[PDB]
């Protein structure tokens, strides 16, 4: 069977650079009858795959200009030359010269920006849900780069360790940020033991830790 | 304009049997393939198979002989994936894809089914207010403790779209699933607009709508 290999598996790019993607087939992708038929897909995240070029060197329709296919036999390259926030997803290529078609891994086009400082949000946990018995803590990191970020937690000013859990968005397609919440999940009993309720934030933005707080009833 | 609907998302216990449909609209249906790629959380697509809605014949990769069929409802402009004596490798994305076999390739997908194969139980979520407080305020749903995956959440019957983060759901020492989505606002709007969101689990059938005020 046909293994397809992508390089590289992640692509870090900066906007308005040119990107290269190569892919490889273990053997020709031109057919007996004149034609090769290597493809490319674009899937960005949570989304199906879109159609990106066919046939080597063949945009699709709506396909931007700066989308660019190239090689023969058994290499091909994917060229974005200036790339945009919007071109943000995994790139597939895809033979289907021989039976069965195959992809390959795909690549993720990540974008490099400048350094964006986050905004720092505290959410204390509901009447509703103190009233089904467990306390739930979210802390909210909103637009910011690049993505390694640490929240540490501190309760009435004692550090926190493992009853926490952080989510991390996608990048953002329109200003390539990221977005971050540290949950804090404590039972409404350990939660009333206390009243001061802090997540404090340090990223590459920020000159020093900022710290988010609240006092219980408020 | 050429869509591929396919239907929501699905639980079943390992041995079971799911049948997803898409159903194809904008062309006629009878002239192009129809193909089912399967995607597992974090991989690469992979081709199924498919079927030709002129002749009625079905083509599988290695992979995919035996415990996969494909059906056809022309009248309907529908086509069916089953999969029977489920297994855990089976739980995945799946997308119908539409064949353009003048230049073989998958000009248009569908939206992708999501199918869940387990021992457990479904658990809907429950939903809870994330309050603003004090130019600029974030407010949000927690949508704590369900299971499967996955949750369609959105703002005020999705008429407000603009500055939303539905988060990744994370898995808790329970076996059950939480997620945050938040959005930012005017400050000054938390005293006219009125913000809801609208919780959907499909294979619980739940479905929230949840105030969010100061
Ligand atoms: C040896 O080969 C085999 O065992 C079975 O081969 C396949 O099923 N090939 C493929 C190739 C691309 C795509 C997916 C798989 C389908 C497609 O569009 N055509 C196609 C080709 C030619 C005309 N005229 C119309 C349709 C196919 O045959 C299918």
């Amino acid at each position: 069977e046909l293994v397809m290999t992508q390089t590289p598996l992640s692509l870090p790019v900066s906007l308005g650079d040119q990107a290269s993607i190569s892919c490889r087939s273990s053997q020709s992708l031109v057919h007996s009858n004149g034609n090769t038929y290597l493809h490319w897909y674009l899937q960005k995240p949570g989304q199906s795959p879109k159609f990106l070029i066919y046939k080597v060197s063949n945009r699709f329709s709506g396909v931007p200009d700066r989308f660019s296919g190239s090689g023969s036999g058994t290499d091909f390259i994917l060229k974005i030359s200036r790339v945009e926030a919007e071109d943000l997803g995994v790139y597939f290529c895809s033979q289907s010269t021989h039976f069965f078609p195959t992809f390959g891994g795909g690549t993720k086009l990540e974008i490099k920006r400048t350094v964006a400082a986050p905004s720092v949000f505290i959410f204390p946990p509901s009447d509703e849900q103190l009233k089904s018995g467990t306390a739930s803590v979210v802390c909210l990191l909103n637009n910011f780069y690049p993505r390694e970020a640490k929240v540490q937690w501190k309760v009435d000013n004692a550090l926190q360790s493992g009853n926490s859990q952080e989510s991390v968005t996608e990048q953002d397609s329109k200003d390539s940020t990221y977005s971050l919440s540290s949950t804090l999940t404590l039972s409404k009993a350990d939660y009333e033991k206390h009243k001061v309720y802090a997540c404090e934030v340090t990223h590459q933005g920020l000159s020093s830790p900022v710290t988010k707080s609240f006092n219980r009833g408020e | 304009q050429v869509q591929l609907v396919q239907s929501g998302p699905e639980l079943k216990k390992p041995g079971e049997t799911v049948k997803i449909s898409c159903k194809a609209s904008g062309y006629m249906f009878t002239n192009y393939g129809m193909n089912w790629v399967k995607q597992a959380p974090g991989k690469a697509l992979k081709w199924m198979g498919w079927i030709n809605p002129y002749t009625g014949e079905s083509t599988f990769a290695d992979d995919f002989k035996g415990r996969f069929a494909f059906f056809l409802e022309t009248s309907a402009t529908t086509a069916y994936l089953q999969i029977n004596n489920l297994k855990n490798e089976d739980t995945a994305t799946y997308f119908c894809a539409r064949g353009t076999t003048i230049v073989r390739a998958f000009d248009y997908w569908g939206q992708g089914t999501s199918v869940t194969v387990s021992s457990a139980s479904t658990k809907g979520p429950s939903v809870f207010p994330l309050a603003p407080s004090s130019g600029t305020a974030a407010l949000g749903c927690l949508v704590k403790d369900y299971f499967p995956e996955p949750v369609t959440v959105s703002w005020n019957s999705g008429a407000l779209t603009s500055g939303v983060h539905t988060f990744p759901a994370v898995l808790q020492s329970s076996g059950l699933y939480s997620l945050s989505s938040v959005v930012t606002v005017p400050s000054s709007s938390l005293g006219t607009q009125t913000y809801i969101c609208n919780v959907n689990h499909k294979p619980s059938n739940t479905k929230v709508d949840k105030k969010v005020e100061p």
